[PDB]
């Protein structure tokens, strides 16, 4: 899955994110909503306007969730169990949306880490996000 | 491909700033690195064992250029992508046997490279417009598969 | 559509022998059963507990007819499915919030139902034509999403 | 994630397939090729013409692999190890393609086992095939 090399990459790059994670999370969601509008069917109860506080607030939650997976990179399945259930059993979010959000995270980082966003970090981050997605949808159908 | 006047403009303004030699090498290069399965198509390109082997490979940069050039034509005929790409489409199907799924990959990677190059300039909406185009180009290249 | 006169002939002649009451109820039932996720949209139907609860649910079976009913129209206007499904598209989007991804699911479940019911008559070629139709419908339903 | 009940349905459905596994094997390919022509990109060296020996011979191999996964419904990762390397590393078949054969495997069974193709059995075979796809696309990058 995630190689030692991959983990360093992720650790390092998310390392650079630091204090902006929350704001990068919100931006990522916004990009998501704009580039792939089908994703909003999941958030009919949200205000999706530009600068929407719900989004900003939501972006933070996602951001935190990723920091926590980074922090428990060796035990994602258990570190994310809860979220796995919410998404697969309560929200019942189709797996494809996960690929859409990941794509949009990568864009955000890309736009934000010119220096760090090398091919190898890009590959790592991709793999990583693939991993989180996989955990979040294991129990779905 | 519901490309509105404004998206159309958006798209075109920015493509004006792109250095195709450059972005094309990056784009094809990052594709072979992020999604290694695609390297099965370029067994003639020599060494693709590591990111440096790939990114600095002169054959990848050369090819990367060809590709972005075709892309450029497409942007010049946003109203006729199917016609514009009919022959490339038969090639990739008939001669190369490329699963068209790969076109989606290149399209996404290509968007990361734009974001990477343009930073702040690569805004959500601009991103929105470009996702339509790449989707459109991928559909256009997929159209003559049989 | 990418439907050939001989393909249209194909789809047409088969549908003509379809028992809307049974196929309609079955395609929907099997959706709820094979893809339990989808049940989240038919909560008002009641007891979806088990395969048998589902297959016997009369809210289920009736709804399944409404649905095949709309399908039947699409087949009547294969040259304008978008035009034909615009309102229903708006509805699924603006009222129900159904991820268009589900259209695909339903589409595949119907093909299995037709094969179920027609056996030897549901040949590879015939299947091929219906794949294009369900895809077209899916596509048409997904069209007014924003 | 097969339940003991899925494992059972699978066992029964496939038990009825009997000596027809090959024929069904072959028919499903034929339908795939016809219904989803991009999947042909992976068999450029095959005679994909109606009732070709190649396709016929190939239908058998696939059918055997399935019989074999049924048998080891509990040790898939291990029984299919070899097939997993080939598909994910040697052939490097994109994952989406798996959902297209599965669909065609189900279509063929539906047409040939009307008595057995019950909703419950249907759901059970869907999960099985999804499972088989997962094992087979496991190490895909
Ligand atoms: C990287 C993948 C994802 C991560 C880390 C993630 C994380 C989270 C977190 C941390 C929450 C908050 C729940 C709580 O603790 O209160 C949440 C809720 C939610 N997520 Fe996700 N999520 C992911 C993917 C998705 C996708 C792809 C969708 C839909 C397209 C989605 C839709 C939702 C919804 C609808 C909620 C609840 C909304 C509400 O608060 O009313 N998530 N997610
Ligand atoms: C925007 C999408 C793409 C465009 C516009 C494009 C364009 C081109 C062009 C213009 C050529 C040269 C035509 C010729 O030699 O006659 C070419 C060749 C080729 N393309 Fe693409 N391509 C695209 C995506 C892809 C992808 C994603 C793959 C595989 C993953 C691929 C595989 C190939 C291969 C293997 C060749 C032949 C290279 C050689 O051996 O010389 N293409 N492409
Ligand atoms: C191409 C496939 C589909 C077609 C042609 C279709 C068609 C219809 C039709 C004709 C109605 C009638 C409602 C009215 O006239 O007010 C309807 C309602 C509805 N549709 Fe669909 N539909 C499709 C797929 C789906 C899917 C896959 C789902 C969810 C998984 C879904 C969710 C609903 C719901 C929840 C309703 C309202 C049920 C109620 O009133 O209790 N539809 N659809
Ligand atoms: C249920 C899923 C599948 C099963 C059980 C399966 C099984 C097999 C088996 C048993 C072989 C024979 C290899 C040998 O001779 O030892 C094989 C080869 C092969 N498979 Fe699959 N496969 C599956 C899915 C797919 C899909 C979806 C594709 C492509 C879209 C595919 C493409 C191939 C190709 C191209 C070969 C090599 C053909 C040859 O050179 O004879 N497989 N597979």
């Amino acid at each position: 899955v995630l190689s030692p090399a991959d983990k360093t990459n992720v650790k390092a790059a998310w390392g650079k994110v630091g204090a902006h994670a929350g704001e990068y999370g919100a931006e990522a969601l916004e990009r998501m909503f704009l580039s792939f509008p089908t994703t909003k069917t999941y958030f009919p109860h949200f205000d999706l306007s530009h600068g929407s506080a719900q989004v900003k607030g939501h972006g933070k939650k996602v951001a935190d969730a990723l920091t926590n997976a980074v922090a428990h990179v060796d035990d994602m399945p258990n570190a994310l169990s809860a979220l796995s259930d919410l998404h697969a059993h309560k929200l019942r979010v189709d797996p494809v949306n996960f690929k859409l959000l990941s794509h949009c995270l990568l864009v955000t980082l890309a736009a934000h880490l010119p220096a760090e966003f090398t091919p190898a970090v890009h590959a790592s981050l991709d793999k990583f996000l693939a991993s989180v997605s996989t955990v979040l949808t294991s129990k779905y159908r | 491909m519901h490309l509105t006047p404004e998206e159309k403009s958006a798209v075109t303004a920015l493509w004006g700033k792109v250095n195709v030699d450059e972005v094309g090498g990056e784009a094809l290069g990052r594709l072979l690195v992020v999604y290694p399965a695609t390297q099965r198509f370029f067994e003639s390109f020599g060494d693709l064992s590591t990111p440096d082997a790939v990114m600095g490979n002169p054959k990848v940069k050369a090819h990367g250029k060809k590709v972005l050039g075709a892309f450029s034509d497409g942007l010049a005929h946003l109203d006729n992508l199917k016609g514009t790409f009919a022959t490339l489409s038969e090639l990739h199907c008939d001669k190369l046997h490329v699963d068209p799924e790969n076109f989606r990959l290149l399209g996404n990677v290509l968007v990361c490279v734009l974001a990477h190059h343009f930073g702040k300039e690569f805004t959500p909406p601009v991103q929105a417009a470009y996702q339509k185009v790449v989707a459109g180009v991928a559909n256009a290249l997929a159209h003559k598969y049989h």
